[PDB]
């Protein structure tokens, strides 16, 4: 899911 | 009385009350609520905000000054924003600031010094090029607008909520998300975080008198490499840091001290190694504790084995 994305 | 469980929130403090907000768990926790846990007594409280009420966030980026809170930035449903707010402690702000703003990101850093607040990194959009720095997509998101990796440094002046960047000397960290900031005295530390496929472990600070990056290579035994873990001064020559997630998908446990002074990793022995966290907050007490608060004590990205947390974790060191 996209809030988590990139971490 | 107790928050529900979260992950991707803020918390600051002022040594004494913990003011936690935001987050989401297994989507987004009530935008208008504002948790306030005493440190001192082990008991929280619920208020409910007004004004111009942020909307409810993960990966925001929050700082207490003076019993003022700043939010800048974060993750709503309709994606990233580069929004500044504030609350001083019932009603929010939502401060429309001069001049050009960060790109809109979240899961960023702050540091603190004097009248400014100086902003690190995150993960978001494409930027307009008069941002100075660097971007790099995340090749994925465009299988998922494109999102990526920034290494820009930015600063809101507090004395006239105006943004500017500045010129920097040194070699910059990468791109990252997810890092952690610390500041002791004028040194900005950022140690690890996300970029590309790796979950780092190097340690960098900058000078926030002279803008000079520094590379610290610590002699010794250094913590695993990870994203998504907490770093909190805790004195004026130590940097306390717990948990996070490493490149291979573990959740952590393990807990360190930074000695400054020194440039070396002491690692602190706790009563918490059962309970990982990755994407938890860290405040430090006036009393010499480190109060953790929610994060995920597993895998978050199976999001349906996600397993999100609301235990206060107590370090006293």
């Amino acid at each position: 899911p996209p809030p988590m994305a990139g971490g | 009385a107790c928050p529900a469980e979260r992950s991707g929130h803020v918390a600051v403090s002022d040594g004494r009350h913990m003011f936690v907000w935001g987050g989401y768990k297994s989507f987004y926790l009530p935008r208008e609520e504002l948790w306030i846990y005493n440190m001192e007594t082990g008991r929280w409280k619920k208020i409910n905000t007004e004004g111009d009420v942020p909307p409810s966030m993960s990966g925001s980026c929050a700082v207490c000054v003076d019993r003022v809170l700043y939010l800048f930035g974060g993750h709503h449903s309709r994606g990233n924003t580069n929004k500044f707010y504030m609350l001083d402690s019932l009603q929010w702000e939502r401060i429309d600031c001069q001049g050009i703003p960060p790109s809109s990101k979240d899961k960023l850093g702050v540091w603190v010094y004097k009248n400014k607040l100086i902003f690190f990194g995150g993960y978001g959009y494409l930027p307009e090029d008069k941002v100075l720095g660097t971007f790099e997509f995340d090749e994925t998101s465009f299988w998922n607008h494109p999102r990526g990796w920034n290494d820009h440094v930015h600063i809101l002046d507090t004395e006239t909520f105006t943004w500017s960047q500045p010129i920097t000397t040194g070699k910059a960290p990468s791109p990252r998300a997810a890092h952690a900031c610390a500041t002791v005295g004028n040194r900005g530390f950022v140690f690890g975080g996300r970029y590309r496929d790796a979950r780092m472990n190097d340690l960098h600070y900058l000078n926030l008198d002279t803008w000079e990056w520094n590379e610290l290579i610590p002699q010794g035994i250094c913590p695993v490499g990870r994203s998504w873990h907490s770093l909190t001064p805790v004195s004026s020559d130590h940097l306390f840091l717990f948990g996070g997630f490493t490149t291979d998908k573990q959740p952590l446990s393990d807990a360190w001290t930074y000695c400054i002074s020194k440039n070396e990793w002491i690692q602190f022995n706790h009563p918490y190694t059962e309970k990982p966290r990755l994407w938890h907050t860290a405040c430090a007490s006036d009393e010499g504790e480190v109060i953790v608060f929610g994060g995920c004590a597993n895998n978050l990205l199976v999001h349906h084995r996600a397993a999100h947390s609301n235990e206060i974790l107590i370090f006293s060191v």
